[PDB]
């Protein structure tokens, strides 16, 4: 026989992840952010001044050279602040924030949409839909209503 | 709560995404991203010669696998 | 004292890069915590070795 004609490359090698070092110098002046929904990024290694996440334990904020950490993202909004004083908000659907001591952010999410493409009016009907689902006694619809309200209530308070 | 009900964290994320795609305004963004929430796939396992659906895991997110 | 040191231990663990910049403030709060015990021992010496 032929001695293993094929040799498929390990696909992980195609990506170029960081080498998170313990740090033998100073800290950078601005985080290098990289936001990714399902497969495609909306932001790739952009310099940014600050970022504010919403997590299950609570609401967090980050700057350059924040302590190394990794954690969930509550289904809600995400605030970002560039060095130019402006801001950028993104509605998200869960995810995992990956902050580094070098100063780097890799927020892998499922969905990421700007606020501009959302209307409070369409959210309004979905509120009472979620409330009716929660009040409808059924394990198949109750938790679906609790989750729908879990995602509308942050938007409900972010819009107002 | 929803955790102990038997659904996974992945069904949780997909449900949240399916809810978020509803509320956002109509445009090319929604016109594309509804593809990322529509359920159209299926499962099949081959018999001796015939095709049959391995329905042990539903595609709809409200149900619970068993 | 150890509460001043403990924060350093976690800090360098949470961030080795900053272990050099936080140590002067551990030394600062340590010496300025031990100063009150120093003056208490000074009281201990003054209560006896000058009074009859």
């Amino acid at each position: 026989q032929d001695p293993r004609k094929f040799f498929p490359d390990n696909g992980f090698r195609f990506f170029d992840g960081p080498e998170d070092s313990f740090g033998d110098g100073n800290i950078p002046a601005q985080i290098i952010l990289t936001l990714t929904r399902q497969d495609e990024f909306i932001l790739k290694q952009e310099p940014v001044a600050a970022i504010t996440i919403r997590t299950n334990e609570g609401e967090m904020g980050v700057l350059a050279g924040h302590e190394y950490t990794v954690q969930q993202l509550a289904p809600g909004i995400l605030e970002v602040e560039y060095e130019g004083g402006k801001k950028d908000q993104y509605v998200i659907s869960g995810g995992f924030a990956h902050v580094n001591d070098t100063g780097v952010v890799d927020i892998n999410t499922v969905e990421a949409v700007p606020l501009e493409e959302i209307d409070h009016e369409k959210l309004a009907k979905a509120l009472e839909e979620a409330r009716a689902k929660s009040q409808s006694p059924d394990e198949a619809v109750r938790i679906q209503g609790e989750i729908a309200l879990e995602i509308f209530e942050p938007l409900e308070a972010a819009l107002h | 709560s929803w955790r102990d009900a038997g659904i996974s964290y992945l069904r949780y994320l997909s449900i949240v995404t399916r809810c978020i795609h509803e509320v956002q305004k109509e445009g090319p963004l929604l016109t594309k991203n509804v593809r990322f929430s529509t359920i159209g796939w299926k499962s099949l396992y081959l018999d001796h010669g015939a095709t049959k659906e391995y329905t042990a895991i539903p595609a709809e997110l409200e149900k619970i696998p068993e | 004292v150890a509460m001043c040191f403990s924060s350093y231990m976690l800090a360098a663990a949470r961030q080795p890069n900053m272990s050099a910049k936080l140590l002067p403030y551990c030394i600062l709060g340590f010496a300025l915590s031990e100063a009150l015990a120093l003056f208490t021992l000074l009281i201990a010496l003054l209560e006896l070795f000058v009074f009859s």
